[PDB]
């Protein structure tokens, strides 16, 4: 589950950090999903990475 | 879990914020905690992650890390620097040090330690002082920085801060009620410090200061170190203050032309003469009762001429380079004296330049002053040594003979400086004693090379005599390695590393020569390692028979020759012959064998391992023991 | 003599590796500095063996008057010949503005000047803005010679 | 040394940097070949010559010095 949820936010992590947050949200979404706690999962994500992709990862998950 | 522990190591390391936070959530918080509160042993650290978030400026891993598990920032660890491990404190000192203000004052914000002092006491005050952060020097003496914090080495954040051209955070800390004469353990002081360093404007910023001037710990004004290095500016500055008499002046003036004769950074030749006229020129201005500087007899070996009492002297030998240089470093030596570290070095230079211009008798007399200063100081002298039996090696390569008088001198040089080195070892506990013995590996490897060079030319009878007499004194300590090889058996293995320079073109161990020498001069040869191997099986253990059967032929004659029993086994108890793998050097030892009733029958005893504690002769049971 | 410094100046303005070794070679130290602090103008501007090689990218050719010869490290000429020809260039300075980045990272690790000032207070680092070359620009940052320095009409690099 | 071998040792020494740089290292060797042979200084001038040559090049010159 955190591995599945370490391997989608670093698949995520890829495609945001090109630019496009939306398209890597969808990934970490998943890895929300992966993760036991999805809202917890995106907390990290608005408290340490970009807003734009923790907010289209919120809708996405 | 360790994966979990190094996954933190990681996050902490490149900045990954987002899986440490994953780490800080979904489980528990102790071992997480515990986790977190090191490193894996990699680099040489077991530093805080947090420290190593500080080296690269990651100031929101820090206050992700402590938002989400609050952990003490005065966490200690393994720090390492360009060449120095001293185990940092927190990690705002390394923020400090590698020049991170927000990390710092992120720290501080959270609540910690303004002053943590680290292993050597280094302050984060002290390592900004290093780095040159006047932001973060404002913000700790704004958090009641601790300025009076000297070293070991007893060295106040002002001299730190005067080591480098960082005149804004000098001036900020004198501005802060600083010490400008902080002394330190050798005597230095900011002021030599920047005298040394060249920062003429933290001279005039500590001038406006002007609390006192004092000497170092040899005992000379800044004046003296400014002119002990090619830092003309801050000498200038210092003789436009004046505050020292005619005769002072004059010979700070001629230290400053002699720290720019022989100096490998900057040379010119112009500009010491120049400044060597000027000197003289002020002396010659007192005119009635002249003051004029000490006559000293001129040493044959270091030199061949006193100094110049006339202005004329000079001007006519300027085109005299070479006495020019020698004069300079005349002057520089009388008034620094035997006790000076850094007299030697200039003439360490000129040595080596002489010796590429093939001046090598003017570069054996140089050096031979040079070690006798540095040992006359009781200091580290292996690097010369090494140096010197290079110049030997590139000699004799060149087909260059030598001087044997100086190859005994520098031969009983190396025998104190071993005995030295054994003092040494011996009264240090834990300070530098991997350093110690490094150093005495590297002094045992010098004196061979000095040994195989001495056989390599040829001698006088009675310069041999004394040479067999200092060899003698040497093997009569017996010095011993980290795994106990003695001379003997350094001199028959060929693992003997040699210097990558042309010593390869003059060593080539296992010598027959030196082990003849040493055979001669009374070497035991019985002699064993902690791993139980004598001479005979490191030689009977060699690997090129055929390619250089000569030198190993005559090994194995001399050996016989001198006595070893051929016998006498190691821990795992087998013979040299049994320790061959060499049918060439088998042979020569089954052909120099020699049949004895003892050794026979110590060798039935020790295989039937009969009882024979307690029941022979203690000789017998040494000799047992050999078999 | 004046003849020969003008011969050791074509040695090192152009980028030939035994001249410089030839006209040296047999005579005295004195000289051979005096050959080596050339600065006379050459083409409307002060040259010297080291500036101007520094400027032809050879980083061999400076190499060898630094490390087998003695020559003075700051000295007077262009940094920018298209119509500024500001004086009081550096090696360093004549690299880091034209693209000579195996020069630079040559002379800062043997130890040449990093931040000397011309009449315009300007810095080796903005001649490399102009120019681009960020391997210039990472090497001077890492190595740390200035990051603030602005010309007199304070225009940062 | 002088005279018209300093003329001609300039030449072989202009002459053997050119045809090294253009590529021809048989007739650049041997046209600096000529000039160590009429060198004031050949052995001082070797010094330099360690860093000049590539070191193939120096080895190359190295078979042609004797």
């Amino acid at each position: 589950v955190q591995k599945f949820f370490l391997e989608e936010i670093q698949l995520g992590e890829e495609l945001l950090a090109q630019g496009e947050y939306e398209k890597g949200v969808d990934h970490l979404t998943n890895a929300i999903a992966v993760c036991g706690q999805p809202q917890q999962l995106l907390q990290v994500l608005q408290q340490t990475l970009p807003p734009p992709v923790f907010q289209m990862l919120l809708t996405k998950l | 879990m360790e994966g979990l522990a190094g996954y933190v190591y990681k996050a902490a390391s490149e900045g990954k914020v987002l899986t440490l936070a994953a780490l800080l959530l979904n489980r528990s918080e102790s071992d997480i905690r515990y986790l977190l509160g090191y490193v894996s042993q990699q680099g040489g650290q077991r530093s805080t992650p947090l420290i190593i978030a500080a080296r690269n400026g990651h100031a929101k891993v820090v206050r992700l890390l402590l938002e989400h598990y609050r952990v003490q920032t005065q966490q200690t660890g393994t720090v390492r620097f360009d060449g120095y491990v001293i185990d940092g404190a927190t990690a705002l000192w390394c923020a400090a040090g590698a020049g991170h203000f927000e990390v710092v004052k992120l720290l501080v914000s959270h609540g910690a330690n303004v002053n943590h002092t680290t292993v050597t006491n280094s302050t984060p005050l002290r390592a900004a002082c290093f780095d040159g952060r006047l932001d973060i020097v404002k913000y700790l003496v704004e958090n009641n920085a601790n300025i009076s914090i000297a070293n070991k080495y007893d060295n106040t954040c002002l001299m730190i801060a005067a080591y480098k051209g960082h005149t804004d955070v000098v001036r900020y800390l004198l501005e802060q009620r600083a010490d400008p004469n902080a002394k330190a353990h050798c005597g230095a002081t900011a002021l030599h410090f920047a005298a040394e360093a060249g920062h003429i404007d933290i001279v005039k910023e500590l001038i406006k200061w002007r609390a006192a001037i004092v000497v170092n710990g040899h005992g000379m004004t800044p004046l003296k170190v400014a002119a002990e290095s090619c830092k003309a500016d801050v000498v200038e500055l210092l003789l436009s203050h004046a505050d020292c008499d005619r005769r002072s002046r004059i010979e700070a003036l001629e230290l400053l032309g002699a720290s720019f004769a022989n100096d490998r950074e900057n040379y010119d030749i112009i500009k010491t003469y120049h400044y060597l006229y000027l000197a003289m020129l002020e002396r010659f201005q007192d005119g009635d009762n002249i003051l004029e500087k000490e006559v000293l007899p001129p040493i044959h070996a270091y030199g061949n001429r006193t100094e110049c009492r006339n202005p004329q002297e000079l001007e006519s030998i300027r085109q005299d380079r070479d006495a020019l240089h020698m004069e300079g470093l005349i002057v520089r030596e009388r008034i620094l004296g035997a006790d000076n570290i850094d007299v030697s070095h200039p003439i360490i230079y000129r040595g080596a330049v002489y010796a590429d211009n093939m001046e090598f008798e003017q570069c054996i007399k140089l050096w031979l002053h040079a070690l006798h200063l540095r040992q006359k100081g009781n200091r580290n002298t292996h690097k010369d040594l090494l140096r010197f039996a290079q110049v030997f090696s590139q000699m004799i390569h060149l087909n260059e003979t030598v001087k044997a008088p100086d190859i005994e001198c520098v031969l009983r040089c190396s025998v104190l400086e071993i005995e030295q080195s054994m003092n040494r070892v011996k009264n240090i506990s834990d300070a530098d004693v991997h350093n110690a013995m490094d150093n005495y590996e590297c002094n045992l490897y010098t004196f061979l090379y000095l040994v195989c060079i001495s056989t390599k030319t040829q001698c006088s009878e009675e310069d041999q005599c004394k040479i067999n007499k200092q060899i003698y004194n040497l093997i009569h300590l017996d010095p011993r390695t980290r795994e106990g090889f003695t001379l003997l058996h350094l001199a028959v293995n060929s693992n003997t590393p040699v210097d990558d320079f042309h010593t390869n073109d003059v060593c080539s161990f296992p010598n027959a020569l030196v082990t003849k020498l040493l055979l001669d001069c009374g070497a035991e040869v019985n002699a064993v390692d902690n791993e139980g191997n004598s001479a005979l099986h490191i030689i009977v253990q060699y690997n090129r028979p055929i390619s250089d059967f000569l030198t190993l032929h005559s090994i194995i004659i001399s050996l016989v020759e001198a006595g070893a029993h051929t016998d006498m086994t190691n821990k795992q108890n087998k013979t040299p012959l049994d320790k061959s793998t060499t049918g060439v050097s088998e042979i020569l030892l089954k052909t120099q064998m020699k049949m004895s009733l003892k050794c026979l029958a110590a060798r039935a005893v020790r295989a039937n391992d009969i009882n024979y504690q307690d029941q022979i002769p203690r000789t017998l049971e040494e000799f047992v023991g050999f078999h």
